[PDB]
């Protein structure tokens, strides 16, 4: 589906309503259709839902790189002047939503809308068609929100013993509906450890044969160690699929995914992958991650680290400075010094950060983000080019935490305009050879 | 098999579909053909072999047919 | 206020947008405190336009200039010379936050330099002859205007000069809670805000004209600009921001213009902000709003 | 021919053609774009656009 | 923003269902936290927290003395009053140090509770279904152009 | 021949255009291409390559021998037939690896003598 | 679409009638020739 | 384990236009999702006692200035978006306001009809001088919520009226808390209600409860 | 002062245990208002009678298993957790379990004191081995809610005496989502789902309504405060 502004959706649609409110008796002629629906006179909207029903559209969004870049929808009349866009075709689409526009097109011919449905429809279009790749499977919010569904705190609310002695386990669960109840009073957290029993959720390969092997669960009762929010995602999965049973990183819902193609219908992971969608939203902000000048990280081995370099770096200049060092091999080794204390600052970095900062959070689970940008937010830049394409010895110390200074900051923008230039001319040749691919 | 309920257009699923023919292609031709076959009794004539939804548009009614077998095919 | 101030090096007499390299988009070392670097168009006009720095000064022979203070024997002086690009390589510019000492001179054992390379080095407070007048001498007035700007890459930096340039004037037009320096002068100088020539008082205020009468015996009045289709379709409306009875001075702020407030520069409004992800609404560099 | 000119080299292209008297078939599907053809891939194949559809008579007669 | 944040408008909710204070004052603008960290842009999240400091004022840091961070030095702005409004010229501002000092100050709403913490960051209540979010979240005051 | 589809994961349709979707397959990742574009570029026109580095002639032991800012390489065939000579190799292009070629090594009919991208209209 | 019918088969674009138009006035004969009868004519 | 001591509810005062509401007992995990669910609907539901539209003799669109008057009419229709007002209603009826010579005018010099009262007079609309003349009707309608400003093209209004967006809505800003009641616990929430002063905490939230309880059926 | 256009409440049969129920149409944004609500009124809010604490012949300081019944200890009690009855003591009543001998125990073998009524006989308790004998002692206490096994002063004197969670509501999942109506009549308007799986103590339709009234009456202490200000029925 899409959202479809009704004034555009009223345009463009327009010889279909005026037959169809000429059809009913609203207008006796089709002059006065005409004016009834240039007005807008109320009674157009009604008839406007009647002839857009189950009567698709494709979408294209500029540049078009991949046959992805135009999909058929099924159009629903919204409110406002702006188009819902699916959050699933962003990838295919590249659709940014900085204020990207889209084109709407109406198929006409029996055949047209034939092949809307059947060949451009978004959800039969998962995977991409070059490296075979689920496109539409969960990115960004969508990540961290399963990827914090699913993970396992040691020690949280709830968490099974489980006791000995004078108490019975006390990590047990009758049924999932009952830690929800646990988990609604302060009792359960979802990313707790506890064990609980499943009559409708699908056990392992392994711990299948084990338990029955006769056999199956299709109504039967079994019991395992998870997460309360593991289960939940158990229930987005198909009910014939096994229990997964893991924290998700994008590439582990990236092999489900790819999993559910192999082993089930379309419209299975379509539905699937909806679900995945409305989870992961919920979660995402429930996941707690923001951002502040407090949760970004220094570590502090960086002062005594820039120093141990400075000491060789200015001996390594004072071999310069004394004549017998090679001017090209100084400056070379500069490069060899400050490259290599970036990675210490890289790896004292990762070291200081707990798991669970919002920052690093956002870059484990394959959402967005690198470690290198991680690196240069805190901590240290790095080494920067000369437009020349050379590396300026002269590294960046500081970093955008602390703020650059004066010159670190006219130093910066001298590569870092450089590769926006780049970025310019590497769609204009990168289209001059799809071009010519394509011919 | 359970893949829940489609709604709208995804109904009925593409993969129920595809056994009915050779592959998409000739999906989108055989349903499309039916299509102005249908439209045209509402004015070839035969049809809707299902009982037709409220509003419901030709193709979608084709489509239907097709699923429960309701036409045969040969391709060219 | 920007538009004027663009240097760009297209137009008859000069290359062509097409055929010139990458080597003249490039940020000189020369540059510095007469052309803003952090600021040229996204598109492929990138390094061809520029806008011209906040102190640089053009030369009757059509070179720019850049204000320095020149320091002699590890004292900065109040002489305050400008300079050229070519007498610029021949000396070495001290950096503008260099400590200052007592009555003024270099505290820091060594001192912040530019070479004629440009080339940077640290030299001790011996060998300088001139320093920067302050810093952001290299930005532009836009960029100036971007709070924390030293903790933005150059890439963003850009984006947000280009796009302050784009907002439009708001009705009520608040003014920014958390500033930088430009904002006033910023706003003064584009000529969009009322300013009194004279020092005096207020004989009259309307929506339609202020009348000012000066302590000269002479009177000025101002015709207020009232909701005036712009070029683009933005409204230029102005409000007076002084009463009758006020007493004003030379120079003054005696009306609003269409994104001013009080007499700094307002292209938007204050609001409070939630970082958090919301229920996959504002996603993918989407916003939500309260309907407030 | 004309597939070559819509290409690039658009002169050098026709004036070769003339002279050689190029006949072309109109095969290719950008050939099939410009003349408003159906282009002769995917649906527009011989096999599928020629596909005839009937009701079985055993669906006639439910009716 | 003027850091070079942009992005169209999603959604408006109702001011009844928002991330809402503990005064019960809903939030303007919801901002995703993940386009934030990898541009580099994170000027926009300093801003941010002095425009809650800007907004509601703050005290020092004294007496007996100045605290160890004022001394390189805020110059007479060891305080100012709610809503008064702030300069940090581009390459000398404020630094990192003067921030944190500021995030604690000052109450109230109007009761002397205190709405933000030392980390720029409150308990939003969900506008929608009345529960509080389980973290921690950042709020402040943004400068953003049409 | 041409195999399954990756989109449907099947069989290949027997309408499928593959030529487009293999274009535009290449493409499309290319704006993500910074050893780039000019060097695909370069493949895909088919034009001797920016430097160009020599290839095996034939099979036999490979005789190396340094001149002054020259290489010069020489394959013995197990033939052993007549002597095949790669006359001035710039030694700012190296050699391949095995490791670095070094005299002595046998060498097959197509392996690649030095660093660089061999002429396609060679091999 | 007005009267509900079924939508009509395609005909020749116009902008093709032009092309060949303008490679004519170039001196270029182009024939649009079928499996025959030759030369048909746009008109 | 039943405890049924019946909820209580003991109202409070902090200001006149605010008042604290206490409910207590209630089991646990109640007093966020009950007192959201009267926040929700306080900050909405409540009615009034709001201005539709204005009409100015002078003028006959928002766009243009007034002799003599400091703030054009855009700005001064802003200004009026402040107002405050509560009405016996029904249908709507039209005040009057008329000011010359200078001074400042503001809602206190808004002559009320019948039925109508002004509650925050002390409102600033525009400033005038010698020359200024200010004639305004200004029309109060009744409802709830916001309802944008209706144009007189929809409406079956002349070319002198202008309409205006309307707040019609008694509170001002709401929040609320619980505390628990150890094992054993129960829930008691505060909630703290502020009004505009067009009516008082208490009578807002008899209106959530009575429009809360017509709502609930089964 | 309010009249508006109109509510209705309609309800989709899924199991003799579970329903849907919708609301339509709506007021924006009163889905998320009331919804929300209403899975606690259902959840917390509603009276019924569960097991509260346990104590099996056998079992004092050993920390899990049962001689001649091949499930243990664990598997028993949440066993033991499924089991339904109401009654009608309000004080704690204590049941009584005893079978020996090879079988298959069932929540019909306990015999009830008069007042309480188990609802759910089929249910499977323990499986006997050869030769065989089980003695459980049950204390049930009415309430509301989900209140977490209590161990206060704390299981303390009592040796053997195993407290467990108690589900005391007859709902045991309930859920809510919201979707808009409508044609353009009204746009954009809220409809709002519940779903409501029950035990067998109650109906879903008995536990809508019980939650009505529940929920109604409590409002009731805001509306005594005046009753001037309304709306539309
Ligand atoms: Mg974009």
């Amino acid at each position: 589906q899409c959202g479809l502004p009704k004034l555009m959706a009223l345009e463009l649609f327009k010889p279909f309503v005026m037959k169809r409110l000429v059809d009913l008796n609203h207008a006796q002629n089709i002059k006065s259709a005409k004016r009834m629906v240039e007005r807008q006179r109320p009674q157009v909207w009604d008839v406007l839902e009647e002839v857009i029903a189950e009567h698709p559209v494709l979408l294209n969004r500029a540049p078009t790189l991949h046959r992805l870049g135009i999909q058929a929808f099924e159009p629903q009349l919204v409110e406002g002047k702006a188009i819902q866009l699916h959050p699933l075709v962003c990838e295919a689409f590249n659709a940014d939503f900085d204020g990207d526009q889209m084109a709407v097109h109406l198929p006409l011919s029996a055949e047209a809308q034939a092949e809307a449905r059947i060949l451009m429809l978004s959800s039969n279009n998962i995977l991409s068609p070059a490296s075979g790749k689920p496109l539409a499977m969960p990115r960004l919010d969508m990540v961290t929100g399963l990827y914090y569904l699913t993970t396992l705190v040691e020690g949280a609310t709830g968490e099974y013993q489980a006791a000995t002695k004078d108490a019975p386990e006390q990590g047990v669960y009758s049924s999932p509906a009952e830690a929800i109840m646990a988990m609604d009073r302060g009792a359960l957290s979802v990313r707790a450890k506890i064990k609980v029993r499943l009559t409708e959720l699908r056990p392992p390969t392994d711990l299948e044969a084990q338990l029955f092997e006769n056999g199956w669960k299709p109504g039967d009762a079994w019991t395992a160690e998870t997460t309360l929010g593991r289960v939940m995602f158990n229930e987005l999965l198909p009910k014939s699929y096994p229990f997964v049973n893991e924290q998700m990183h994008k590439k582990v819902q990236a092999r489900i995914i790819n999993d559910l193609a192999e082993r089930f219908p379309m419209i299975v992971v379509a539905q699937t992958v909806d679900k995945l969608k409305d989870a992961g939203f919920y979660w995402a902000t429930r996941s707690g991650v923001t951002v502040s000048m407090a949760d970004v990280l220094v570590p502090p081995q960086k002062q005594e680290i820039l120093e141990r370099h400075e000491a060789e770096a200015d001996a390594i200049e004072r071999k310069y400075q004394r004549g017998a060092l090679n001017h090209t091999e100084r400056n070379e080794s500069l490069v060899k010094i400050w490259q290599d204390a970036t990675e210490e600052v890289g790896k004292a970095l990762e070291e200081f950060y707990p798991a669970d900062n919002p920052i690093i959070t956002i870059v484990k689970s394959g959402a967005t983000g690198n470690l290198t940008q991680t690196r240069t937010l805190a901590g240290m830049k790095g080494l920067v080019t000369n437009p020349k394409g050379e590396f300026i010895p002269r590294p960046i110390k500081s970093s955008f935490r602390e703020g650059l200074t004066v010159l670190e900051y006219f130093i910066n923008t001298h590569g870092a305009r450089k590769g926006l230039a780049d970025t310019a001319l590497r769609t204009a040749d990168s289209g001059y050879l799809t071009r010519r691919l394509v011919d | 098999s359970a893949y829940d309920t489609p709604l709208g257009i995804t109904n009925p699923p593409i993969d129920e579909l595809l056994s009915r023919a050779s592959s998409k292609y000739a999906l989108v031709i055989y349903a499309a053909k039916r299509a102005r076959q249908i439209n045209d009794y509402y004015n070839e004539y035969v049809g809707p072999l299902v009982e037709p939804g409220l509003q419901e548009k030709p193709l979608s009614i084709a489509l239907r047919e097709i699923h429960g077998d309701l036409l045969e095919h040969t391709e060219g | 206020l920007t538009h004027k101030r663009r240097l760009s090096a297209l137009g008859p007499g000069g290359l062509s947008r097409e055929r010139a390299g990458l080597e003249v988009r490039d940020v000189h070392p020369s540059h510095y405190g007469r052309m803003c670097p952090i600021e040229t168009p996204e598109g492929p006009n990138i390094g061809l336009i520029g806008s011209l720095s906040v102190y640089a000064r053009v030369n009757p022979f059509g070179f720019i200039e850049t204000p320095y203070r020149k320091v002699e024997n590890g004292v900065v002086t109040d002489q305050i010379d400008y300079l050229t690009a070519d007498e610029e390589d021949r000396h070495v510019v001290a950096q503008a936050n260099s400590p200052t000492d007592e009555n003024g001179r270099f505290t820091e054992d060594r001192v912040m330099v530019r070479k004629k390379g440009g080339e940077v080095e640290f030299v001790s407070a011996d060998q300088v002859d001139y320093m920067d007048v302050s810093p952001r001498q290299m930005v532009s007035v836009a960029t100036a205007m971007i709070p924390f700007l030293e903790h933005d890459d150059a890439n963003r930096a850009l984006m947000g000069a280009n796009m302050q340039r784009q907002a439009v004037p708001l009705v009520r037009s608040e003014a920014p809670l958390v500033g930088t320096g430009m904002e006033l002068r910023a706003a003064i100088d584009a000529g969009d805000v009322v300013v009194a020539d004279k020092t005096g008082v207020i004989e009259e205020v309307s929506a339609d004209y202020i009348t000012v009468m000066a302590d000269d015996g002479t009177r000025q009045s101002y015709r207020l600009r009232k909701f005036a289709r712009s070029n683009h379709g933005t409204c230029a409306n102005q409000r007076p921001i002084v009463d009758a009875g006020q007493r004003v001075e030379a120079g003054q702020v005696i009306a609003d213009g269409p994104c001013t407030q009080n007499g700094e520069m307002a292209l938007g409004k204050n609001l409070l902000v939630a970082i958090m992800p919301w229920e996959g609404h504002n996603y993918e560099d989407a916003i939500i709003l309260s309907n407030r | 021919w004309l597939s070559a000119a819509s290409f690039q080299e658009t002169t050098r292209v026709l004036t070769d053609a003339a002279i050689n008297c190029r006949s072309d078939k109109l095969n290719g599907l950008k050939e099939n774009v410009i003349i408003g053809k159906l282009i002769p891939a995917g649906t527009g194949i011989s096999r599928y656009r020629n596909i005839q559809v009937q009701p079985t008579e055993e669906a006639r007669a439910a009716a | 923003g003027r850091h070079g944040n942009k992005g169209v408008i999603g959604k408006i909710l109702p001011v009844e269902d928002m991330p809402f204070l503990p005064d019960g004052t809903p939030v303007d603008i919801i901002l995703n936290t993940h386009g934030v960290p990898r541009r580099m842009n994170i000027g926009q999240i300093l801003e941010t927290h002095l425009g809650w400091v800007a907004k509601a004022g703050w005290n020092i840091d004294v007496a007996a003395g100045v605290p160890d961070w004022a001394s390189k030095l805020p110059e007479e702005l060891y305080s100012a009053p709610a809503d008064s409004t702030v300069a940090t010229p581009v390459f000398d501002g404020a630094q990192e140090g003067e921030l944190a000092g500021l995030l604690g100050s000052t109450l109230p709403n109007r009761d002397g509770e205190v709405m933000v913490d030392a980390d720029g960051k409150s308990t939003l209540f969900d506008g929608r279904s009345g529960e509080p979010f389980p973290y921690p979240v950042t709020v402040g005051y943004m400068y953003i152009l049409k | 021949c041409y195999g399954r589809s990756m989109a449907t994961g099947k069989l290949v349709d027997i309408g499928e255009a593959v030529g487009i979707v293999a274009a535009q397959s290449i493409g499309e990742p290319g704006t993500q291409l910074t050893g780039g574009l000019p060097r695909v570029q370069e493949l895909f026109e088919a034009r001797v390559p920016r430097n160009k580095a020599p290839i095996a002639d034939v099979a036999g032991r490979v005789r190396l021998e340094e001149s002054d800012k020259f290489f010069k390489i020489t394959i013995v065939p197990d033939d052993g037939g007549e002597e095949v000579v790669y006359d001035k190799l710039s030694k700012r292009q190296r050699l391949r690896v095995i490791g670095v070629l070094s005299d002595g090594d046998h060498v097959e009919v197509g392996d690649q003598l030095m660093e660089g991208a061999a002429d396609p209209h060679e091999v | 679409i007005v009267k509900g019918e079924n939508i009509p088969e395609p005909g020749i674009p116009e902008s093709f009638k032009v092309l060949l138009k303008e490679l004519q006035s170039l001196c270029l004969n182009v024939e649009v020739l079928s499996s025959d009868g030759a030369a048909i004519e746009m008109r | 384990m039943l405890i049924s001591q019946r909820p209580t509810l003991s109202e409070e005062t902090v200001a006149e236009n605010r008042s604290r509401f206490v409910i207590e007992p209630l089991e646990p995990g109640f007093g966020y999702t009950l007192g959201n669910s009267l926040r929700r609907t306080l900050l909405s539901s409540i009615p009034g006692a709001a201005v539709t539209s204005i009409r100015i003799d002078g003028v006959l669109h928002e766009f243009t200035t007034v002799p003599g008057v400091k703030e054009d009419v855009t700005d001064i229709i802003l200004n009026l978006k402040g107002l405050v007002v509560s009405s016996d209603d029904d249908e709507p009826v039209t005040m009057y306001l008329r000011k010359q010579g200078p001074g400042v005018v503001t809602a206190g010099d808004i002559v009320p009809p019948a039925g109508v009262t002004v509650h925050n007079p002390d409102m600033h609309i525009a400033t005038l001088n010698d020359k200024g003349k200010l004639e305004v009707e200004l029309v109060v309608e009744r409802g709830r919520g916001y309802v944008p400003a209706v144009q007189n093209k929809a409406s079956g209004a002349e070319i002198g009226r202008i309409p205006v967006d309307s707040i019609y809505s008694p509170v001002l800003k709401v929040t609320y808390k619980v505390e628990a009641t150890q094992r054993t616990d129960f829930d008691k929430l505060i909630i703290d209600v502020e009004t505009k002063n067009s009516i008082s905490p208490r009578d807002a939230l008899a209106s959530a409860g009575g429009t809360l309880v017509e709502l609930f059926g089964l």
